[PDB]
């Protein structure tokens, strides 16, 4: 169904990683940072570090983007903190956020 | 309510984004904002059927011309608009709108609509208008752009004055059920 990389933002240090994500029943989930995985003198790296519980949250869309991202959509709680997340390309950001506001209406 | 799906396309700049605010929040935006795309709501009855309208907001520009195809699975009926005083964005429907909206769904209601009504009749528009050697577009020249595309009906507005819109979405939706 609902698949592939996403950037995702850390409040704490300001930047923007890439996390491959997905998306079950309702619930996404975003893996480990790809790039730091990858720099791992190591190989680690989880498919799933966390879930989202897209039942308990309402996509919106960055009107002009945000974070000096172009496309950039946001997971804001209902009941938790946002998650925002972005893409490279808008046809990314459509699809990603119809899925999930198909979820979430 | 029966979900109705509504999609909006036309030129740069025709007040597409503008139709559906006013319409959905009877507040006009001043803004202007080009659009990428964005999603809108009603729930509205219609003809004692009552529906749930899915509006979808396309972009303009043809910069977006890959993303704006994506709004068109399991459309319902068509927008195509055009500004009353804009005789460039009038020929576009017959050069590209309608053409784009036809390669896709070849079979989903049209509807012609002339938008910025209140400015077909403006002094400040008709004097910029003519100095390029144009005119505002006509009711009966919007009419028969609408017989050449068979859009399943022509209407004109201003989502600034609100003169006819409601009308235009409540025949949108008739067009469908
Ligand atoms: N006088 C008048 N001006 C209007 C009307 N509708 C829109 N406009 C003006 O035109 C400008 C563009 O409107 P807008 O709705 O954003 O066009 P658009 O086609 O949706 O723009 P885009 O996102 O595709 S690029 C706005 O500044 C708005 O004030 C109208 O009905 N009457
Ligand atoms: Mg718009």
């Amino acid at each position: 169904k609902q698949q592939g990389e996403l950037y995702m933002w850390d409040s704490i240090d300001q930047k923007w990683t890439r996390h491959f994500c997905a998306i079950a029943d309702a619930k996404l989930s975003f893996s480990d940072d790809i790039e730091q995985t990858m720099e791992e003198d190591n190989p680690l790296g989880s498919l799933c570090r966390g879930i989202l519980d897209l039942n308990t949250y309402n996509v919106v869309k960055a009107p002009q983007g945000k974070n000096q991202k172009s496309f950039v959509f946001i997971l804001e709680p209902k009941q938790d903190p946002p998650v925002e997340f972005a893409t490279d390309k808008v046809e990314e950001l459509f699809e990603w956020f119809q899925s999930i506001r198909e979820i979430t209406w | 309510s029966q979900a109705i799906k509504c999609v909006v396309v036309g030129d740069v700049a025709v007040g597409k984004t503008c139709l559906l605010i006013s319409y959905t929040t009877n507040a006009f935006p001043g803004e202007y904002i080009p659009t990428v795309f964005d999603n809108y709501s009603a729930n509205v009855m219609v003809d004692s059927k009552p529906v749930n309208l899915g509006l979808w907001d396309t972009a303009g520009q043809e910069d977006y011309d890959r993303l704006r195809p994506l709004s068109y699975p399991q459309t319902d009926v068509f927008l195509i608009c055009f500004s009353l005083v804009s005789p460039a964005s009038y020929e576009n429907v017959r050069a590209k709108w309608f053409p784009e909206v036809r390669h896709h769904c070849p079979s989903t209601p049209i509807i012609l609509v002339g938008t910025k009504l209140d400015l077909r009749d403006d002094k400040d528009t008709i004097e910029k208008l003519k100095e390029k050697k144009l005119a505002p577009i006509t009711y009966p020249q919007g009419l028969a752009l609408a017989k050449e595309i068979d859009s399943v009906k022509y209407l004109e507005c201003s989502a600034l004055t609100q003169r006819g819109l409601k009308t235009v979405f409540d025949e949108a939706i008739r067009a469908v059920l």
